[PDB]
DNA sequence: AGAAAACCCTTTATTTGTTATATAGTATTTTATCCTC
DNA sequence: GAGGATAAAATACTATATCCTGGTTAAAGGGTTTTCT
RNA sequence: CCAAAAGAAGUCUUUCUUUUGGUAACCAGGAU
């Protein structure tokens, strides 16, 4: 639509959308941006936040500097952060395991406070892993993804809980900080006030008030409106503001002598030296809102203030009063109400920049202790700046962060939509935030501020149903960590095209209406009731006069996945989240094909996930290659653009990049050059069209099976290749030389076939289970000094050759090619882990056709694992001998209110074949408001549906009434869309009419290849003798304690009594019971398991007499 | 009853034990932080993995080396001290460790309620300063002499 | 196939909630890498 | 919990507006999150019978 | 006293004694159930008990070589005091204080920590095992069989 | 002692046999699936073993 | 005989101190206050 | 006014279905030892 | 229970004898 080569995939929109998709990987570019503060940063905020533009880095090294000791004779200061270019670039890092990072140096300038004398030096800080221009991270090798958490804001809450009792309202606040101390004021059951500092007990709170240095007579003059707080005074019991000094330290500091200047500064310590509390920006913000403090004056500070608390806790006694607004002396007005926590006005996101951030600050806190107390240590005039910085724990903190996580996280590359959906995700659970087993209901619903801000349709279906979510299309993060959506403003009843982003407080005081709504092409509504959304959500009919915004279109309230779910409204939520959520999982196919329905979505979200190709520049193709395109640019120069041919993702697919260019052709920029593993001339490709009928046959598509063609096997429709990786290295060991050869002891030469002359096998050659793929040995160590072999190694030379070969096998259930070998050296200078002389890395590929059992699943969440794959002979043919390649039972479909497949599968007939709207005299009136050339289209044809304004009801049946024959004049699917089908297996044709069209569908990566596993005896465990688990080793199936019930209710003692002993752990009774098999003996007696007496050992170690007696 | 139990099973038994049964099941004392040599890969002596508490690695191999063959059985050699039988014994012998000084068990002192503590009718929070060397206590005294 | 003859086999689906979680069957050889089980036996295993 | 008084007015044939489709994901959430949650009390509440 | 007189009847109605409760020697699991195994490289994979009955030998062995040199009290009560605290790591790490860590500040597994929960002894491994003879797949659709 | 420590808190349970010194004569399903015997139900009784 | 680069041991210390997303259930110690003598 | 007995709150411990696979496994500092010049 | 080497017999490649050699816990992600 807007791409310079894009294909011509003619939509049924009738809306026009004012507002382009942003950039779909804007969040975590926008975001680390910030954090090492690039000028495009810098411009962006100028023309936004212009008033305070400063990096995370930056503030990290403010809030810091500067460092003093006690008597401040001395200080330490940081400031200018300064990166240099990366060590390599992505493609280096990714092939040598090296990290891609920056070096970072600052500017840290000591001053002696009485000699006056100033050293500055350039101080290293180390190695700063960089973002790619993919939204990535590249630590060791690997490619990673830093997730967006979501937490809660902090600032003041207030809430109200009734009473059991006494059936009374009791009103609450709590004042979280960022990293700081707790502070509640509640009222209880009695009509008072209490307080708890830090954590301990109530406490009125006449006794903080008189501590902060209030008299009796100001609290009564201020808070005197209210019959609890004269309540709490009067009984307060205490007088004077030292006495409540002391009490407060009671409370805070356990058996310790209370004195007078201990208390005076403890009190301001916690709370108002800003070392040990801080707000943050955000929570100055907010706690400046809520109480309405300063609306004017910039947030520069981040402690408390006696006005805040005060503010507080009038709030509070008026919010129980029943009051509506409350003013503040100094400050304008505020609303009376309490908090929802789960609104998303108060939920905040920790963007990438932001975990950095804070793991760089507890970097530097360490490495400050660290300073200042090395800077008592030594003496004066030897100290220099390099002298104090100790750079080791802040490189420790990034280490950590990026290696150890649950933010930092693996990359999904099972196909491209994986990753950009990876990366535009909003996870509740880290650390710092709620956890899946301690988690509700309340906080997995979907609230009504997240209408265009997070997804409701997009979540886990496991016991993280809720926790996460996804970012929707059009929603961006503001400088405070809060997300926001465009609205269309309407002024005085004109529908304006001036966009302007709306967080949820904001949103809520408006009135919003519906994106699908009748303007009259001058921004003016047809009638002037239409639905809107008021104060808490709720829905209504307002006259068009109140309206103040709209959205700037439909699909505004979901996200990259399930904007590609054509004919979604259609579909109800449990299966749309199903259709989602499985769109992930789909395998790349060896050949990639477009849907014919498809919603528009797939060209954008393919180029924005980046695994195209994409002219740089404009230019001519100078030459084309499966390995590189060379385009000349108008000006002189080239670029020669390297692909990725039969590359290993993260979870084992291909990762192939072909060109669709030819030697001659002009590319514009941006322009798609070359397709990616799911990509069909740049859209997103992730399945095949296949032909489907919606008929019960024979009982093999029963409960959720399918039944495949033999086509679809015979043509590789469905194939798919996998490659594996293995890994081995070379290491000194304190003995000493380790070695890969082909000399290894006890084993033959037919075993040695395959390698070449150095260990490795050979590129090309296919390998089996249990072969062999480096040949290695290492010292066999116990280093014995035996009198004659010793005294012969010694002077007269007999040598070690002490040697245990550890090979690198080839595990179980794996073969294939070997496509690959990549091997590292010492020799060469390549940079390895410290101790390994060298490390070799073999790739074996496989590919792998669809067979039963195998997964498959469509759009609209209607899974499925294959049970037949019948003959091409024995499947329902059409009258012109043409079989289905699928067949779907009908059962399935009316029950779980998914009916959008079947309208997808009449407009994938109407594509297939072609229309031609017959406007011989004047157009049908149901092809009245059907966009122009739609009227008439060519045998598959590309069409699309977009999400909530797509193809009616009305031009589904009028598109279906009137579609081309095939070759002769035969229409083999009538108006209603079903066709005679004939029984390829019995001959006679099927009484009624079968509905067939063209369904989009795809394979999952749950492969029963993967999946079969059976044992007779092979390793057991070490501790206890039981067998081991997995596949890759052998391993047993478990026969756990429900199972046990299960044979316990049947009443088989002996069936029992022998999984548990002599197929487990009876370590004589297991080679008893093989040989009685093998000789056709009888099966003998069971004895004791071995894993009792472990018991017994473990009870007895505990210091516990256990013991069987006769 | 049943020592390494043939399934002839009638009841089991649990109690407390004294210092003089935890001497009585071990085969040794261990009195070194060693676990393995790594060089020679062979145990160290008086350690965690000696083969004179715990017996033979090797099925009918000595620490010395003089017995390798299984015509030996059911001797201790003269110089290394290992027993010579089948290496499956490890995972039934058990050394002990003499302390220089009386420790309580945390089981009887710790978990609520408090076992000790109703025993000897002390409160926890006063336990846990007795055992912890944060105050004294008096054990006896004489009332008689003392009036 | 004259080994496996009469010789029956233990199939069994996690969770086992109640006792037809398993049941046992007498096995016979098919094509293929998945385990056909009879239409009628779904609801006691409660498997789709 | 409490019915939200509009009401969906839409059958799926004829395909829901935004707004319908919003207050609808609304229990269809709350539905499957109960069995998620149920799964693990129902084996929990069997293991102690 | 109802609740006292549980403890008090429970160690009058035996002939067990309760000095059982403070301990003078510890008993040492067999080397097999607590293996270190060679991890190619010159590697070693412990067994986390390993660790814990080292802190145990060394405190104990430090405080032995005190006593019979001659120190003040202070010193030797010192000294006892983090015996006291190695052994009740030892037996359950956590239950008093802070755990006992060990690389990447990540707690021990002491003895109690190997019969508790899903992941102890009882459930994991004697009311449920794996067994030989098994296998697993995919299951379809089988209508030409019979019942 | 052995049923109940395999039921549910295993310390607890543990110690008071403990110190009870509580003996087994192993006659439930749990203890005999733990130790390795014959149920005593179905087809493991005397009438029918 | 002195200097530099590689071993062996220890320990995550525990302050008159660097740590705030669960609820639901029961059980046992404080403790605070009220009632009585 | 003092002592005891009963509510209260405050901490302490315990539990939360089954199955599969994939990536990692210590750092940092002090004292010492051995080899090289 | 397997591998390698040597000796003997036959078959043209099996048998007999001797020697050597022979895992876990965490965190994370999925499925039903
Ligand atoms: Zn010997």
């Amino acid at each position: 639509n807007s791409v310079p080569g894009a294909p011509n995939r003619v939509s049924f929109a009738k809306l026009r959308e004012p507002l382009e998709v942003p950039g779909l990987l804007d969040v975590q570019t926008d975001s680390f941006e910030w954090l090492i503060g690039s000028p495009r940063w810098r411009e962006s905020a100028a023309e936004r936040g212009d008033v305070n533009p400063v990096g995370g880095l930056e503030e990290v090294l403010y809030e810091l500097s500067p460092i003093e000791d006690f008597s401040g004779s001395m200080s330490l200061s940081f400031s200018d952060p300064r990166f240099d270019d990366v060590k390599a670039p992505v493609d280096e890092c990714k092939d040598k395991d090296m990290t891609y990072a920056a070096p970072l140096f600052v500017t840290a300038e000591f001053i002696n406070n009485n000699t006056g004398e100033i050293k500055s030096q350039t101080v290293f800080m180390g190695d700063f892993p960089m973002m790619t221009e993919k939204g990535t991270f590249i630590i060791n090798g690997t490619e990673r993804v830093v997730v967006s958490q979501l937490v809660r804001s902090p600032g003041v809450y207030f809430d109200e809980t009734i009473d059991k009792s006494t059936d009374k309202t009791l009103h609450s606040v709590k004042v979280i900080p960022s990293r700081g101390a707790w502070l509640e004021f509640d009222v209880d059951k009695r009509d008072t006030v209490g307080v708890r500092i830090d954590r301990k007990r109530r406490q009125p709170v006449t006794v903080l008030l008189k501590a902060l240095g209030w008299t009796s007579e100001q609290i009564v003059e201020r808070f005197g409106f209210s019959e609890i707080m004269r309540s709490t005074l009067e009984k307060d019991n205490t007088v004077g503001t030292d006495e409540a000094l002391l009490d407060i330290y009671r409370k805070l500091r356990p058996g310790e002598p209370p004195t007078k200047e201990s208390a005076q500064t403890l009190l301001e310590n916690l709370f108002f030296k800003e070392k040990r509390y801080d707000l943050a920006r955000v929570g100055r913000y907010k706690v400046n809102k809520k109480l309405g403090l300063h609306v004017g004056e910039p947030i520069t500070s981040s402690t408390l203030t006696e006005e805040d608390v005060v503010a507080t806790i009038e709030y509070l006694v008026r919010l129980h009063e029943g009051q509506t607004t409350m003013t503040v002396p100094g400050g304008v007005e505020v609303p009376v109400e309490t908090d929802d926590i789960d609104h998303f006005g108060n939920r905040r996101l920790r963007t990438v920049g932001e975990l950095i951030q804070n793991q760089i600050r507890v970097g530097m806190s360490r490495m400050e202790r660290v300073v200042r107390e090395r800077m008592t240590t030594q003496d004066v005039e030897a100290i220099t700046p390099q002298t104090l910085i100790n750079i080791r724990p802040v490189v420790a903190a990034i280490k950590e962060f990026f290696g150890t996580s649950q933010l930092s996280q693996f990359m999904d590359q099972n196909n491209p939509l994986s990753g950009l959906t990876h990366k535009r995700r909003l996870s509740a659970l880290g650390p710092g935030g709620l956890s899946r087993e301690r988690a509700g209901l309340e906080v997995r619903d979907v609230h009504p501020s997240h209408y265009g801000r997070m997804c409701p349709i997009e979540t886990p279906e496991g016991p993280n149903i809720g926790l996460i979510g996804s970012l929707s299309v059009y929603a961006r993060v503001n400088p405070f960590g809060f997300i926001e959506t465009p609205y269309r403003k309407v002024v005085d009843g004109v529908v304006s095209d001036e966009i302007v982003y709306l967080t949820a407080d904001e949103e809520d005081r408006h009135v919003v209406a519906q994106a699908n709504s009748p303007i009259d092409a001058d921004g003016r509504f047809v009638e002037p009731r239409v639905l809107v959304r008021r104060k808490a959500g709720e829905v209504e009919y307002v006259p068009s006069s109140e309206v103040d915004y709209m959205d700037v279109s439909p699909r505004q309230m979901v996200s990259v996945a399930t904007a590609m779910i054509p004919f979604l409204e259609h579909d109800d939520a449990n299966r749309a989240l199903m259709g989602a959520n499985m769109q992930r999982q789909a395998v790349p196919l060896v050949r990639s094909e477009a849907p014919l329905v498809g919603t528009g979505m797939e060209l954008r979200a393919a180029i924005d996930a980046g695994d195209v190709v994409v002219a740089e520049e404009s230019g001519v193709i100078e030459e084309v290659s499966a390995d590189y395109i060379t385009v000349m640019h108008d000006n002189g120069t080239r670029r020669t653009y390297r692909m990725r041919k039969f590359a290993r993702s993260n979870h084992g697919t291909c990762a192939n990049q072909c060109p669709i260019v030819d030697a001659g052709d002009r590319v514009e920029a941006g322009q798609v050059i070359a397709d990616g593993p799911c990509t069909d001339d740049g859209e997103m490709a992730l399945g095949k069209n296949l032909l489907v009928a919606i008929m019960p046959w024979e009982g093999h598509n029963y409960e959720d099976a399918i039944i495949l063609s033999n086509r679809l096997v015979e043509e590789d429709v469905l194939t798919s290749i996998h490659i594996e990786e293995h890994e081995i290295d070379a290491r000194d060991t304190k003995l000493g030389a380790e070695e890969i050869t082909r000399d290894i002891p006890n084993i033959s030469d037919e075993v040695l076939a395959d390698l070449d002359e150095r260990g490795i096998v050979r590129i090309g050659a296919e390998v089996r289970d249990g072969d062999i793929l480096v040949g290695k040995v290492t010292p066999k160590g116990e280093t014995e000094l035996t009198p004659e072999e010793r005294l012969l190694r010694a002077i007269f030379g007999e040598k070690a050759r002490e040697v245990r070969d550890t090979s690198l096998k080839v595990p179980h259930g794996e073969s294939g090619k070997v496509i690959g070998i990549r091997v590292f050296s010492r020799e060469d200078e390549d940079e390895l882990p410290a101790g390994v002389n060298e490390l070799v890395r073999v790739y074996v590929a496989q590919k792998r056709k669809i067979s039963d059992g195998d997964k498959l699943a469509g759009r609209h969440g209607n899974k499925g694992v294959i049970g037949k794959i019948l003959p091409v002979e024995d499947m329902p043919f059409l009258a012109d001998g043409t079989p289905v390649d699928i067949i779907l039972n009908t059962h399935g479909v009316p029950r779980r209110m998914n009916i959008g497949q079947i309208l997808e599968t009449h407009l994938g007939w109407c594509a297939h074949s072609g229309w031609k709207v017959d406007a011989a005299k004047g157009v049908p009136d149901w092809a009245a408001r059907l966009p122009d050339e739609l009227l008439e289209a060519q045998p598959n044809a590309i069409v699309s549906t977009p999400v909530f304004d797509g193809a009616q009801e009305a031009e589904l049946q009028g598109l279906l009434s009137c579609t081309l024959p095939n070759r002769d004049g035969d229409v083999l699917v009538d108006a209603d869309g079903k066709a005679m089908l004939f029984d390829g297996r019995s001959g006679e044709p099927f009484p009624y009419p079968v509905t067939v069209g063209y369904m989009y569908i795809m394979k999952l990566h749950h492969l029963v290849d993967d999946k079969i596993h059976a044992r007779s005896t092979g390793p057991y465990s070490m501790i206890t003798q039981q067998p081991l688990g997995g596949k890759a080793q052998f391993g047993g199936q478990r026969f756990g304690e429900m199972e046990c019930w299960a044979m316990q209710a049947y009443g088989a003692a002996y069936t029992l009594q022998e999984l548990l002993t002599i197929k487990s752990d009876d370590t004589v009774g297991r080679v008893k019971v093989y040989e009685a098999i093998v000789k056709g003996e009888n099966i003998p007696e069971p004895g004791i398991p071995e894993s009792f007496k472990v018991l017994l050992k473990e009870l007895q170690s505990l210091c516990l007499n256990v013991e069987v007696l006769s | 009853g049943a020592m390494l139990d043939v399934n002839f099973f009638d009841e089991l038994r649990i109690g407390l034990a004294t210092a003089e049964d935890i001497r009585q099941w071990s085969y040794g004392e261990v009195k070194k932080p060693e676990t393995i040599n790594y060089r020679t890969l062979k145990p160290e002596k008086d350690g965690l993995f000696c083969e004179k508490i715990f017996g033979p690695t090797r099925d009918w191999e000595c620490y010395c080396g003089k017995y390798k063959r299984v015509r030996f059985k059911g001797i201790i050699c003269e110089r290394c001290g290992v027993e010579v039988t089948r290496a499956k014994v490890r995972r039934e012998r058990m050394g002990h460790i003499e302390l220089a000084a009386p420790v309580t068990h945390i089981w009887y002192f710790k978990g609520v309620p408090s076992r000790l503590g109703y025993l000897l009718d002390l409160a926890p929070k006063d336990l846990e300063k007795i055992i912890y060397f944060a105050a004294y206590v008096i054990t006896s005294v004489d009332e008689e002499m003392r009036h | 196939e004259e080994v496996i003859a009469e010789h029956p086999v233990l199939l069994n689906r996690a969770p086992t909630l109640h006792r037809l979680g398993i049941q046992a069957f007498e096995p016979m050889l098919v094509e293929g890498k998945a385990i056909q089980l009879h239409p009628l036996v779904c609801e006691a295993f409660n498997a789709d | 919990g409490e019915f939200i008084p509009r009401p969906v007015k839409s059958s799926f044939r004829e395909g829901l507006t935004v707004l319908e489709y919003f207050i609808n994901t609304h229990g269809a959430r709350k539905g499957l999150a109960d069995t998620a949650l149920r799964t693990a009390d129902s084996g929990y509440l069997t293991r102690r019978l | 006293a109802l609740k006292r007189l549980k403890v008090v009847a429970a160690f009058q109605q035996s002939g067990n004694s309760p000095m059982g409760m403070v301990l003078d020697a510890v008993p040492v699991i067999p080397p097999e159930l607590r293996p270190m195994v060679q991890l190619d490289g010159g590697r070693f994979a412990t067994s986390d008990l390993n660790d814990l009955y080292r802190r145990v030998i060394n405190r104990n062995n430090r405080l032995k070589r005190l006593i019979d040199l001659g120190a003040p009290e202070i010193i030797v009560n010192n000294e006892k005091r983090m015996l006291q605290e190695s052994v009740d790591a030892l037996f359950d790490n956590g239950r008093r204080g802070r755990p006992v860590t060990g690389p990447g500040n990540r707690p021990l597994k002491s003895l109690s920590d190997l019969l508790k929960g899903k992941q102890g002894r009882f459930r994991q491994n004697l009311l449920g095992k794996r067994v030989d003879y098994s296998g697993r797949s995919v299951i379809v659709v089988g209508p030409q069989l019979k019942l | 002692w052995l049923s109940a420590a395999s039921f549910q808190e295993t310390t607890r349970v543990l110690t008071d046999a403990a110190i009870n010194c509580r003996s087994d004569k192993l006659n439930g399903l749990k203890e005999n699936v733990i130790i390795g015997k014959l149920i005593p139900a179905g087809t493991g009784i005397n009438r029918y073993r």
